[PDB]
């Protein structure tokens, strides 16, 4: 009986890897010698065979593609459409120019054609690669990260003892700031006795000092909601959210006021003041938020958020927001 | 496309030996594909309570609507029509709660019934909002108000 | 029910049957690698590896879950359903999530919540020092006798574990034994030891928290305890105090008694007949109503006892 | 009356001792072989049933149906055990069986009796429930000229204050020409100065708030609405404000203070109050209520608001 | 061609006609000895054999219908289903136990039923009747209408220069407060040469000093809002608006805003700020009142009411607002 | 046109043909009673008797309204659609309503608007003392002249009669000649007097007055010029000032500018896609954007000049 | 009822003369009856334009609907049948743009016909929202989306 379901486990990857062959040969066709490319964060398509890509150091570096097969315009439609018909969306001309979805690793794809684009030959696609190299808290006192701050190590000791303490903590920054690198290496504060559980929609990260721990993913019918609902019933210690993007800031919010601590999550963000802002916009758009005065939103977040760690453009702290 | 799909199930179904004989992909209605495979090894593909089967809807949904459009109706021996036949009688009964009352019920069928479900209570029932609710225990019910 | 039932009791012997014999555990989790962690009374969490058991399979682990759907009448699998919320035989609380929720194929995800089953006397609780951390600590224990001897509404929020049930079990000593008692609960936790008239309501598939709310208003009841506020159901649970019965016993998870406000109005909010509501004009109705909160610390202390 | 029948008899078989007892409110059932009247003083009396054949499942599952059947209703073990319905006169019943109640043999039956008693109003002052006041005769003389003249009275106390007992009884000083409307939950008032009136009862998907607009085209001289218990009272309101003469009402309220502050919450519930500050809504019940008669867990008036 | 037109009036008048037959009869069979009785306002049957009428004076009249078997329950619920079919409605003893309806001459009905009644066996039955007689305003000065006021001769003026000058007057008290008698009674003093359009659900005002003049009526899937825009199209002197409900009153809010002055109207109040809450209240129920500030409702109106004339239950001016 | 032109022209001249060539008025009124009223432009109503008139029947009134229905592609009856708002051959608004929202079966009221049609230069609007009642006087004919020369938002409000329109056609001479002018209406009424380059739009059937504010954002105007705002295309008015180009005119019917303002809030929220946006917010709006109101009184004379 | 209902018309067309030769009534559809009517006459009820037509069918809803039940189904001559089939062309060629779009509309048509052609729109297009709105032109037209 164990034979047969293990037998009827390579029927169902036979037929998952049936359904995402389209997408992997078309992704692979057109952006394979990029994806293959180390240190990249985004590759961009504009429309006029360049392909941009964006490297770790923030460096942007072009390459032509003017002599390429894959980037005539009906296999840039092909690679569209498969990525539309992958997260059970439509790409069109018409109605639906603006398409988000994700390639089969789960990397973000930003889709947009013409009307929106400038003319009809032009097509734009941008692709986010996930926070992969795991980089030890060490590296970030080495190389100068919190440098900017008029008291260095007064900051690392808070942001150590807080983690250790079980302190709500946000770390926020632009695209690209390594909000998520960062978060990463101050989870070795954490007791390595603590039950973590991290919600996420792509496996970012890593477990390094812990045993105890379940990894959340959302996507399709699954929202970040959902998993937050079902991580509150799997008796955790310290709940990780990958990154507040909408509506579920809200349910976050929720999740504070029900008397847990140790949270940790990340948004995107300017300054401190600005995180506040941010999370009270983002929770807006939500049911129970629905007649909630935006004043209040922002009251209820300051009175429950511990330290935020913002990071500047060039990868260094310069706010260490201690309530 | 009925021949690359048939290919990849033949092709799939010998590469892991299960005792399977027909494998038919073909027109069922406007965008929907039937496909039927019996055989030998045809309950171990319908699996305890139907598992497997909805497994296999799922799946082939999954794979055949993004890449060739076409949605799916999954036949293994008699399994779905036995599945019809026993819905067919509880969903009558919720019909005649809808014209005697107007309001109406039932909990959401496993897998692909519960799309089947909703197509036969929006068939008779336009004009009233047949949608799928769901509950404060986290059960679905198909509605009719 | 016990072809329903057999099935499911031997699958949680043959997984989990050395740990649920365990004394004085709060939480039994598996997380998808061969260690099944154990969450001890003392706060420890202590992992037991179990690679070398023929038990532990994905088949047969994915057969238990099975199990656990089809006992309370739901679905799990690797589709629409990945996340169940289900019980054991015996009522023990389960959180299963599978693929593609959990990180592969191969991993599924099992939280077990063990209730404290012993019921305390409140003689107990005052003897080890609940209310010793108050301020305002002689005016906690004869708001506590007193208001809900006359009849007064009370909700006790904390942390799980924090033991909210076991409390709340201990104050309905000061009901008097006259009042009739309405329970509204997901599982049987709460007893009867002073209360001949009593009727015991339980929420599942059909009928819902709100639907045993609304039904309880029409049973002539003196007192009703509902087990726990977890959302809409809380605006529900206003319109039982708005027909002010004689008192109400309920539990939330809240850190303060001001978060506990602010909490239900929220599971309030969400509610679809509160959707053109003020946020404001529902956490003054709750302030209007509630009595007393008494928070319970992770160290199973009161540490804010909050009286109207 | 044939499909009137075979329910008399199966509540005659069950509850046929239990129905004819004088001065009671309630009988309950909780699965366990024990009859629990509750009388009008307060107090619950409980009747062991084990030694009778007609309080077997069986016997109780045919009540239970044809309760259900009576109203057009189902009752079941599955998506349907719990029951709202009547007995064959008119009295309300609740029926919950497995799996809401605890177990396999468990069924719970509750019975409520409509009130047919009114107390003169000579019982109140007599039982002294004026007597904490230091304007006594004053506030009774006001009371009954209140009343008489059209005044807008709430009375308000705790669960067993008498509320509703001490409103029915101040009845007696509506001028029996006047045509009286009142809405209810459960049958209380009882007429027995006026003969021109009309009850409303709502329920289910009939709210308080339906009655009280249905009212409002039914010519009446008087309003009574029994409590007032959320977001009706901005209906409540606005009938205050649409020229009647003389609502009376009960609130769950400690003092004349406490009330107009709930009074304004509960109007603040109301969807229709969505944009209304809770300032004018307290001030605009303030300009509306003449008298308020507080009574206290003694069942005697202990603050008379007079505006 | 006339005659042929003339020819199909008939046929559409028989087809009316036969509509109204049902109704006709079964009003007729139950309350036809009450409806011909002198002086009546409203008759009213509670389920007890007790036919009860309200006289023009005040007083309720009961009358015995035991012996009629026209007052039996299929007789009674007959009546009540021909009341709900014509305007288009169901009655029962489940979702619909109340019904607002008309009989067939215009007057209003309202039926109720189990389970919103007593018991099975009882039926409410409420029918008000429209406000014949006129009355000239002399009528008023001579039965004491306005004795209660401190300022007699004073208020008299200014209704009457008021009126003349085109001011906004609303008329207010409780049902049988003679609102609309009155209103008619002060249209003597609106200038003869103006051209007045009234709107009301049955025929109630007259014109006994106006030549030039278009009576609307709302019913169905008319509304008194729908009258009220095609008023303003037919170039009107003077609106008399026969009574505020609901949310017609913002509608009514609007004609004020518009730079028309002289409208005459009546709601239900017990006072002049009564008045005003009830006129902000009913405007509350509108479309471009939904995101307004009650205080601002009440305020716009309070800025726009020239006169107030408010009638106790004794048919008697208590309270006479200016602004 | 002309097989549908012909029925009406002819019905029209069969009615209302001696009253249509009376000078100096403003309304047609025929109330089902055999009186025709005439409102002159003196501000006096004249009935006239029809009773005499073979041309006065219940089917020639009927057939005429029909007729009336047919030419804007309407239709006019007793049951669904008993109120109309169409217009005359020529272009003159006719209100028509039958039974039975008129009194009974023969009654029809009919309503017809007679335009002043003639156009006056602005010198004559000062010289006959249209600026005369104001305290701000001067400062009215400089922000008349210079500000609409540099290109402002204006709005002429007044009563129906006040003549709105013809000083529309007045203050543009005050436009520069070398401006495009777009104007948005129902009937043609706005002349082009010191404009060459210009585009009429009207709305009718398909093509709703907010289609052709929504047209003219992509027609490269200098000026635009919206007869009148009724109802919900105010808000697609207040999108036209928001993409800013260089001036707009436009009427309103209110009795003062505090009043049009509200006015103006008040028909933008009747709008879907304004029905979450606060009140306060719309008024707000239309104050930042409106930077003269002229109101005009029922003498013809502007009472009130608000300027931003 | 449908007794009552042809004892009623004939009855009215003979105290005032239309030389009419055919009166039915029958079933039509589940809750509808189908009034048949011709004559020589029949062009004097059909009217102008079919107003007297429109004018009819309103006039015998309101009073077999409220007095029977049932709503009915006008014919006199070959008037219906005939606007039914100019209807059909215009129709076909809305559903077509919504199939090809997704969104459409048609004018509203004179009488029952907007009812007729609600039924039809309402038919091809569960699972799509056909309902009637009014223009700010208060035209009315039958939009699906």
């Amino acid at each position: 009986l164990s034979a047969e379901d293990k037998k009827f486990l390579e029927v169902e990857r036979a037929l998952k890897e049936a359904a995402l062959n389209p997408l992997r040969h078309a992704t692979e066709e057109l952006f394979g010698d990029f994806l293959k490319m180390e240190n990249i964060t985004e590759i961009c398509y504009n429309g006029n065979k360049v392909v941009w890509v964006l490297k770790n150091n923030g460096e942007w570096q072009p390459f032509d593609v003017r002599d390429r097969k894959a980037f005539s315009l009906s296999r840039l439609m092909h690679f569209a459409r498969c990525c539309a018909s992958f997260k059970k969306k439509t790409i069109d001309n018409y109605e639906n120019p603006i398409l988000s979805s994700n390639l089969a690793n789960g990397e973000r794809v930003q889709i947009v054609l013409s009307p929106v684009t400038v003319n009809d030959e032009t097509i734009s696609i941008s692709i986010r690669i996930p926070s992969k190299t795991t980089y030890p808290h060490s590296f970030f006192e080495e190389q100068g990260f919190y440098n900017l701050l008029d008291n260095k190590e007064q900051a690392i000791s808070a942001i150590k003892d807080g983690i250790a303490i079980g302190k709500n903590v946000i770390v926020c920054g632009g695209t690209g700031s390594g909000k998520t690198t960062y978060i990463k290496s101050i989870m070795e504060f954490i007791p390595k006795e603590e039950r973590i559980i991290s919600i996420e929609d792509t496996e970012e990260i890593v477990f390094k000092h812990h045993k105890n721990y379940t990894q959340l993913f959302f996507g399709g019918n699954i929202t970040s909601a959902d998993c937050l609902k079902s991580c509150l019933r799997m008796r955790p210690d310290r709940i990780i959210l990958g990154e507040l993007r909408s509506s579920e800031a809200y349910d976050f919010y929720n999740v504070l006021c029900s008397g847990h601590k140790g949270t940790l999550t990340t948004l995107h963000a300017g300054s401190s003041e600005e995180a506040f802002i941010r999370l009270a916009n983002m929770s807006s758009s939500n049911s129970a938020a629905r007649n909630i005065k935006f004043e209040s939103l922002i009251e209820g977040f300051k009175d429950l958020i511990d330290m935020i760690v913002h990071i500047n453009h060039h990868k260094q702290c310069d706010e260490f927001y201690i309530k | 496309k009925l021949h690359e799909i048939k290919q990849e199930l033949k092709d799939l179904f010998s590469h892991l030996p299960y005792k399977i004989n027909k494998v038919e992909v073909s027109l069922y209605e406007p965008g929907v594909l039937l496909i039927d495979i019996d055989g030998e090894d045809s309950a171990l593909l319908i699996g305890e309570k139907g598992y497997r089967y909805k497994a296999l809807s799922y799946l082939l949904f999954n794979w055949i609507h993004p890449t060739y459009g076409y949605s799916i109706r999954l036949e293994i021996s008699t399994f779905l029509q036995n599945q019809e036949k026993v819905m067919d009688t509880q969903l009558q009964s919720v019909i005649m709660t809808v014209h005697e009352v107007g309001k109406g019920q039932m909990k959401a069928p496993d897998g692909v019934l519960t799309y089947i479900a909703l197509k036969k209570l929006r068939k008779a029932f336009p004009n009233k909002y047949v949608s799928i609710k769901t509950n404060l225990n986290d059960e679905k019910y198909i509605v009719i108000n």
